[PDB]
């Protein structure tokens, strides 16, 4: 859809989009920034994440809202509106996956990028799995498993333990654990071990980088704060 | 529980 | 594009958007209940109402960032994101003027329902004229003026000084002198006479009426107050 | 200068 518009413009106008609130608007320039078929820089690899995120946040809040009176029902409307708001949603994470395996993931090699868009793919199986039912979720649950799980291998390897990118994908792989995969302790573990490594390596950062990682280390103990 | 919000920048 | 939906679903599916702040599927939703045929309610009103309010007041947000960033510029992109935005927001102002012409407004008999849609009518050709240029904009101005002023002639004889509808009309009509005409005279006059006749009928209300009157009035003031 | 907020109901 966006093919006649050049990179540099589509780029420019997820920015504005952004600035005016149109997220919509945003993931669609992105969506055709990355169809160009060139790498993503480290920003534009942010307005990529935040486009989705809004849009499919938005989805995701409204299907609660639905689910929620569906089920203190139980005529088919307010199914029927809930199926609607769900396919909406299933569309918008199909369309990210889609990017992210043409082809983004493949084409990414350096630490910073490929376990962003691992942590991308793990966030919008995730996303997949809140609405899934059966043995559907299941499949969807271990892609999203084993994109994190990939993600966090690489991570361990190649980034310090305070790097924001590794920290936000230990406390989505965490929020993963405890809220798709039943696995309570597991969160609960790696929330505090992350944490505590990245408490570890504060002393090296500036003071930029420390607000930083300290942001995101106060998320991680929110998380286990409710948790435990 | 929360996951790492995104939404801005 | 909802022909195929009963009425009554889609007035429920109207609800159910809202509670899910999802603006875009209430407006369509209505737009079908418009369509069926049957004149509306008064719940029925305040629901198309609601819905195109919240839609054009997003595209007004968002109108109103790009533009003042356009001034401030002042590469094309920046004016191609603010016109295409500015279309969209004429485009869904003018799917609101041809459900009120096609055929709402002709057979609203009763002042309730013809007072409020000639009000709509008014806001959305004054929603237009925010956006508008040249002389253009002067029929644009004269097409909101001649819809309040209609609202305003029927109100003053067929409503109370406290009914609600007459007092956001003239709320309204007050913020089309000020902020469109380049009236503010009579912005002032029209908002501190409106206050001043309802002030004088709050004794005839109940205590659930004069909450929704005082409300409306406290609007007024705080015009006043800014304007004065 | 607020106009009608009917955004809700
Ligand atoms: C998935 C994800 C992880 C981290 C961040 N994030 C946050 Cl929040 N703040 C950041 C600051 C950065 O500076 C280099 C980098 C990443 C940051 C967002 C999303
Ligand atoms: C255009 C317009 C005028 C008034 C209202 N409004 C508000 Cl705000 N509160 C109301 C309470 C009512 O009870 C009968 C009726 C109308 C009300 C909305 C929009
Ligand atoms: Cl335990
Ligand atoms: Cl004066």
């Amino acid at each position: 859809a966006m093919g006649s518009m050049e990179r540099a413009s589509l780029i420019q106008k997820a920015k504005l989009a952004e600035q005016a609130e149109r997220y919509e608007d945003m993931a669609a320039f992105m969506k055709g920034a990355v169809e160009k078929g060139e790498e993503l820089s480290c920003e534009e690899r942010n307005l990529l994440s935040v486009a989705y995120k809004n849009v499919v946040g938005g989805q995701r809040a409204a299907w609660r809202v639905l689910s929620s009176i569906e089920q203190k029902s139980n005529g088919p409307e307010v199914r029927e509106y809930r199926e609607k708001v769900e396919t909406e949603l299933q569309g918008v994470c199909d369309t990210v996956l889609g990017l992210l395996d043409s082809h983004l993931i493949k084409e990414a090699g350096d630490a910073e990028s490929r376990v962003f868009y691992l942590k991308m793919k793990g966030d919008y199986y995730r996303y997949l799995a809140e609405v899934a039912t059966g043995d559907d979720k299941k499949r969807i649950i271990d892609s999203a498993r084993s994109a994190y799980q990939e993600a966090m291998d690489i991570s361990k390897k190649e980034m310090p333990p305070t790097n924001p990118i590794r920290l936000g994908l230990a406390l989505n792989f965490s929020v993963f654990h405890y809220e798709i995969a039943n696995s309570p302790e597991e969160a609960i573990s790696l929330a505090k071990t992350t944490f505590d490594e990245a408490m570890a390596d504060l002393h090296t950062l500036s003071e930029d980088s420390y607000k930083d990682s300290t942001l995101i280390m106060q998320l991680l103990r929110d998380n286990l704060t409710l948790w435990t | 529980a929360g996951s790492i919000p995104g939404r801005r920048s």
